[PDB]
């Protein structure tokens, strides 16, 4: 059977993974308890669910997840919330202080504290998978523990199993708001992580969730809470193909092989088209056409970046709900008319389509209004490199004071890592200007 | 114009056993990172592999698997290569810091490189073949026998540690850590406190104190060293130097020649145990980036208003050491194989710390 | 897990900590007895990073009460908190330092220091996982300041890896009631730069100006000073005990806040201070809290930002609210005074935010700020100290004890560095 492993590291990936199995909990019907009511009432034995949960004998259902911190305070909320009893007691923490916002800490010195028992667990949890399709890793780029222990923990996965795939679903910090001092010198220092033993990396940013929950939702003063449940839509988006049948079913090893066009080119974009509150639910037809055009905007766009100053490389729309393909047709043919999407000249294909039948499930005490379609975008475009120049000048401008240096340094780091880490991330954005010239 | 601190790097060369184990893949391997190009500049990681045109075109936008130019071009004050001998090497190192100790300016110099690059070889050498240390002292004394009519000289030899930002005699051991103390004099002389002091009438007594020193020196095994420093030795000849047939009274001269050995730095990678280890690391390091913070200020003359002295012991220990006033040259000594290939790139840059010639 | 030891040195650190561990006690539901009465289950889900269990199911405070004289102990223990801490942790000798920096130093606290130092151990031994340390003194007086930096070297000799946070009152250049201060302070100034990670410079005159401006208090008296100072220790350590949206502990502060290893001089505050008649008329908001923050006028230190730049600063927040309000503010605040922020550091503000507000308000803010204008603190100091020297006006009573000139010169050669490092950064490119 098809399997994915979640892996949550740091306060980010927690309440991220936390949002997201509420929501897988909401979807399959299965309660805080892990008990499934329906498998009692009618008798059960034809659901998918194995995708995220491994079932035991009285008929628990215990997620496939490893949530790691160097701190307890996250995880010891989770052992004492309302789905204490869903996961596994192996929810592991460092019985020592947290890695304090630098690459060092989380990397070298206090990682390697906690990093065999995690590759322990994932160990189990892999030879309890049959058909294990790959690892979903959620953290944070501007943080601690979520940078360098994310780091340490990718190097052993790719030296240990290889040949699985790998996803990263990050958040980027924002240009402006920024709520540590030191974050773009963790976020340079994961640049060869994200590159080298990544598969495909998932970038958001805070303010552009932020703008989105002001502007679409009507939510003047959000919370981490709604960002979390936005991204655990998006992440439920791109795994319903493997859970339920659909029209056309798009798995990952699919997923990756029409979205990524190089090797080092592997950061899109991710979008949500139908976010609205229920009251502007009404007034609005939210057919496939307007939604697909809503995943255009770069309003809409949940990394603030203008697409519209660079070029599509690829596109990949995964539609849930009451969806018919030449709807889909047709609104893709809409999309090409118009000039200021641009493609490349060596992509004249473009588009990878998706359609599942079971649509978005609403979350009691959510935001987003109840619907019967959904689409995901995920966008191979150039214009993200323009965001990683704008953190590129930030590190800047503490490196050439060496400002904040001495930390990093008195804590089994060399100072070398990190001028390279500042080259690797230049080739990088050298890369994203020179696939966008057109073929001579 | 004029900059009183220079870099000199030297280039190990290749061991028999290393390159006989190394050549056969040019004919693990060697692959030669380091290529000279000229005397103030040298290349790290060239593109000289013989066939190379099957992935050249990878760097023309076709496949996009390697983008990433690792070759760096490096510039430095002095490049010393791998037939230069330790005479060629002496002779436009630290003759003028001499010539400057006997006018009566303070004199400094420096010794960096990781594990294996040949430090040892070049400041020390052998009986046979000695190093830079030995020539120094030698035409020390021999300058001071042909000098002794119409002047009276005087030497002083201390040799100290640095060590957890703790200062530690060496030819005194025994003694507390806190008991050594800089006291900085009102007449600008660091004179740390309850220094032991001797006189040598010799080079021979100076290597015999040298060595002396070495065996208290703190030392533990490491990754692949056996011997691994862990401490800053700082050596330091005090010339004292009086007029014997002209003025003969109490006003007289003294100057001070620094030969400064500096830990490596460590990635903590390397230590798993850890423990004390890391923690000597950690200050080791610490240190490191304290100098480069006070010789890139000195370079820069925007920067000139406060070169942070206080942020290690060893940069305060120096403080009337590095100026203008004072010469001071660097040694850098790096290895061309590839098994210290990260390490040597780190030195490399940290050389490249001393003054940033962006010019290639 | 992650638990501090906190020492109390001289009278005015002795008292701050008694109004502390009342203010602390009172967060986590403890009676004097040391039982626990609370009404909410997160009160002891992380009680163990202050105190220490005991049989009877009571609650032994991690303190550590160091003086030389006993008055003050007798003062304590006969206070209402009094019962609540060991009787082993009081060490105090009989013979006061008589403001003396020396007698504290050299001659008096030389011998109580072994003590306090094996009641240190025994307590620190005890601990899961040591976070760091926490003082409480004075410089400008006699037993605090040199006890206390006697302490904070040795400890730094013998926990080199811990964090050793300090909250400091500095002498003020018009409330004075001590002539020798400004020897005190620079010999403690001269010990603190080199052996802390954090010192929180804490200053009567900004407290008094508080206590009268904004509290609107007619007769301060230091029970006043006590309360505002024991907030500010409280708020800072909040994201250890409980949890929140964004956590925030001592060490990713010292990370977050000290640019270079020297400049670790902050400057505290508390955001809703108001008068009891005035309550009613405002609005309690996020927004709210930043403007009284970064006004310069609630300050604990007595260093106005406006005349320097802010190299760092931290806002720890506690209660229900939206990130994006707070982060929305601080980018305000960044923007619209970006004179007062240095240019090479693009986000000058760490944020952090705990869910769980100080018992009696709907939400509260702590402020951490690191500016060049502590500079002008030490540059009033220096300048007594000078005037002093000069004249060598009361040195025979510091010789007397065994000190030397050389030490007085090294102390103040070391706090003009400090300036000149603040300096340096004042005026930037
Ligand atoms: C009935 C009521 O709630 O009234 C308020 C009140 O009027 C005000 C004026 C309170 C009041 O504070 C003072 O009067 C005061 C005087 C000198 C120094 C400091 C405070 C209050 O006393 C203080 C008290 O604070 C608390 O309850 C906090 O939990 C506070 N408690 C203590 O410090 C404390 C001390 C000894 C014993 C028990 C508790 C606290 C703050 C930070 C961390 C932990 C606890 C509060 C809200 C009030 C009164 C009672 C009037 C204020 O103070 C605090 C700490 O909230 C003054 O600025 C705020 C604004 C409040 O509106
Ligand atoms: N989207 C989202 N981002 C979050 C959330 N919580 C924290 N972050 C981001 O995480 C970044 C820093 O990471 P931390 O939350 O401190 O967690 P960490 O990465 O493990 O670092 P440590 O504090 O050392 O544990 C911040 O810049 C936040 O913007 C969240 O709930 N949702
Ligand atoms: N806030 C506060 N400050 C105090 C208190 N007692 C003394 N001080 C301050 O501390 C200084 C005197 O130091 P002192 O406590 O006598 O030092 P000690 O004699 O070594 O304990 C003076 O400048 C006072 O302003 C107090 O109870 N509260
Ligand atoms: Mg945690």
């Amino acid at each position: 059977m098809r399997e994915c492993i979640s892996i949550h590291v740091g306060q980010a990936g927690v309440q991220i993974g936390n949002a997201c199995w509420e929501l897988y909990c909401l979807e399959h019907g299965i309660q805080p308890d892990g008990q499934m009511p329906s498998d009692k009432t009618i008798g059960g034995g034809d659901d998918s669910f194995n995708t995220f949960f491994s079932e035991t004998g009285a008929g628990k259902h215990v997620p496939r997840a490893v949530f790691v911190d160097l701190e307890p305070t996250v995880i010891d909320e989770v052992r004492t919330g309302t789905y204490r009893q869903l996961f596994h007691p192996e929810q592991l923490i460092t019985g020592k202080e947290d890695a304090a916002n630098n690459y060092a800490r989380g990397h070298y010195t206090i990682g390697k504290e906690i990093i065999d028992l995690v590759l322990d667990r994932i160990r189990k949890l892999a030879d309890q998978c049959t058909g294990l399709q790959g690892f979903l890793v959620f953290h944070s780029f501007g943080g601690g523990t979520g940078s360098g222990f994310t780091s340490l923990l990718m190097e052993r996965l790719s030296v240990d199993y290889g040949k699985k795939s790998k996803l990263e679903f990050s958040i980027y910090p924002a240009p402006q708001v920024s709520t540590a001092v030191v974050e773009p010198y963790n976020s340079i220092l994961t640049t060869h992580t994200t590159l080298e033993h990544s598969d495909c990396a998932f970038m958001v940013d805070n303010e552009a969730i932020y703008d989105i929950c002001r502007r679409n939702l009507d939510i003047e003063r959000p919370t981490y809470t709604n960002l979390n449940r936005l991204i655990s839509q998006i992440v439920s988006s791109i795994t319903a193909s493997l859970r339920f049948d659909g029209a056309l079913n798009v798995d990952l090893t699919e997923f990756q092989t029409n979205l990524v066009p190089y090797p080092r080119i592997h950061f899109p974009l991710a979008t949500y088209a139908p976010v609205i509150s229920a009251e502007k639910a009404y007034h609005e037809q939210l057919s496939v056409a307007e939604i697909t055009n809503a995943c255009f905007e770069p309003a809409n766009q949940m990394v603030k970046c203008d697409p519209r100053h660079g070029k599509y490389m690829a596109c990949c729309l995964l539609y849930r709900g009451d969806v018919v393909p030449k709807d889909v047709n047709a609104a893709i043919a809409t999309i090409k008319t118009k000039r200021s999407i641009q493609f490349v000249d060596w992509c004249p294909t473009g588009f990878k389509v998706g359609i599942n039948y079971q649509p978005p499930t609403v979350v009691p005490g959510g935001d987003l209004a109840k619907v019967q379609r959904a689409v995901c975008m995920l966008s191979n475009t150039t214009a993200i490199a323009e965001a990683w120049a704008r953190l590129d000048h930030k590190f800047d401008l503490m490196y050439a004071k060496r400002a904040f240096v001495h930390w990093y340094v008195g804590e089994g780091m060399e100072e070398g890592e990190f001028s390279e880490a500042r080259e690797d991330m230049a080739a990088l954005e050298k890369d994203y200007e020179e696939v966008g010239v057109d073929s001579v | 114009k004029q900059s009183s601190i220079s870099v000199a790097v030297r280039v190990r060369p290749f061991t028999e056993a290393e390159s006989n184990r190394l050549v056969k893949i040019d004919n693990g391997g060697l692959r030669k990172i380091i290529n000279v190009v000229d005397d103030r500049m040298l290349i790290f990681d060239p593109p000289e592999t013989n066939p190379l045109t099957k992935m050249q075109r990878n760097a023309f936008p076709n496949s996009f698997k390697g983008s990433r130019i690792r070759e760096h071009r490096f510039v430095f004050d002095r490049l010393f290569d791998e037939d230069c001998t330790q005479d060629q090497v002496y002779r436009n190192t630290t003759q003028p810091l001499l010539d400057s100790v006997l006018d009566g300016y303070n004199a400094t110099v420096f010794a960096y490189g990781a594990t294996g690059c040949g430090k040892t070889h070049t400041i020390s050498g052998t009986p046979e073949d000695p190093g830079v240390i030995f020539l120094t002292m030698k035409e020390l004394y021999n300058r001071i026998e042909e000098l002794k009519d119409t002047k009276i000289i005087d030497i002083s030899l201390s040799y100290l540690e640095i060590y957890n930002e703790t200062i530690r005699d060496l030819l005194n051991p025994m003694t507390q850590c806190k008991n050594l103390v800089i006291r900085e004099d009102a007449n600008n002389k660091i004179s740390v406190s309850n220094l032991s002091r001797h006189r040598p009438n010799s080079v021979e007594e100076v290597m015999q104190l040298i060595l002396e020193g070495n065996k208290n020196r703190t030392c533990s095994p490491t990754e692949a060293n056996a011997t691994s420093s862990r401490s800053h030795a700082v050596l330091q000849i005090n010339v004292i130097q009086k007029d014997r047939t002209g003025d003969i009274t109490e006003e007289h001269t003294f100057a001070t020649l620094s030969i400064i050995d500096l830990a490596g730095s460590e990635r903590a990678a390397a230590t798993k145990n850890r423990g004390a280890r890391l923690n000597e690391g950690a200050n080791i390091n610490k240190s490191l980036l304290a100098l480069g913070n006070c010789i890139n200020a000195l370079c820069d003359p925007r920067r000139r208003n406060h070169v942070p002295y206080r942020d290690s012991k060893l940069t305060r220990l120096l403080k009337f050491s590095l100026g203008g006033n004072c010469k001071t040259v660097m040694i850098v000594c790096v290895s061309p194989s590839s098994q210290h290939y990260d390490e040597t790139l780190n030195t490399l840059k940290y050389a490249d710390r001393a003054k940033e010639i962006k010019t290639k | 897990m992650r638990e501090i030891v906190h020492i109390q040195a001289g009278q005015c650190g002795n008292q701050i900590g008694a109004k502390f561990w009342e203010v602390i006690s009172d967060e986590h539901g403890i009676d004097p007895t040391g039982s626990y009465h609370g009404d909410s289950d997160l009160q002891l889900e992380r009680i163990n990073v202050y105190y220490n269990e005991a049989t009877g199911n009571k609650y032994v405070p991690r303190a550590i009460l160091v003086d030389l004289e006993p008055g003050t102990m007798d003062s304590v223990r006969s206070g209402p908190f009094g019962q609540i801490f060991r009787p082993d942790n009081f060490v105090f000798g009989q013979s006061g330092a008589g403001n003396n920096w020396a007698k504290g130093h050299y001659t008096e606290g030389a011998e109580l220091v072994d003590s306090v130092l094996d009641v240190v151990r025994k307590e620190s031994e005890s601990c899961d996982c040591l976070q760091g340390f926490q003082l409480t003194h004075s410089l400008g007086g006699g037993t605090g300041s040199g006890m206390g930096t006697l302490l904070i070297s040795k400890i730094r000799e013998e926990y080199p890896d811990r964090i050793m946070n300090t909250f400091s009152v500095m002498p003020s250049p018009k409330v004075s009631d001590t002539v020798v201060e400004p020897y005190n302070a620079t010999l403690s100034v001269h010990q603190l730069v080199e052996n802390t990670d954090e010192t929180y410079c804490i200053d009567n005159e900004a407290l008094y100006d508080i206590c009268f401006r904004t509290l609107k208090l007619t007769t301060p008296t230091y029970g006043d000073l006590n309360h505002l100072v024991s907030a500010t220790m409280s708020g800072v350590t909040t994201c250890l005990r409980f949890p929140g949206q964004l956590n925030a502990d001592l060490r990713k502060l010292a990370v977050n806040m000290v640019p270079f290893p020297r400049l670790h001089f902050f400057m505290p505050g508390f955001a809703p201070l108001t008068s009891r008649g005035s309550q009613q008329y405002r609005a309690l908001t996020v927004p709210e809290l930043t403007q009284q923050m970064f006004d310069s006028k609630n300050m604990m230190a007595a260093c106005d930002p406006r005349h320097g730049r802010y190299l760092t600063v931290a806002a720890i927040f506690r209660g229900r609210m939206s990130m994006k309000e707070v982060d929305e503010q601080m980018l305000n605040v960044q923007n619209k005074n970006s004179s007062y922020f240095v240019e090479w550091i693009p986000n000058n503000v760490k944020t952090a935010v705990c869910d769980i507000p100080p018992r009696g308000l709907k939400m509260s803010a702590t402020f951490i700020g690191n500016s060049t204008a502590i500079q002008e603190l030490f540059k009033r100091i220096s300048e007594q100290f000078t005037a002093m020297f000069r004249r060598k006006a009361f040195l025979h009573w510091y010789t007397g004890e065994g000190m030397d000139e050389m030490e007085f010169t090294e102390a103040e050669s070391n706090m003009n560095d400090l300036v000149s490092e603040y300096q340096q950064y004042q005026d930037a490119t």
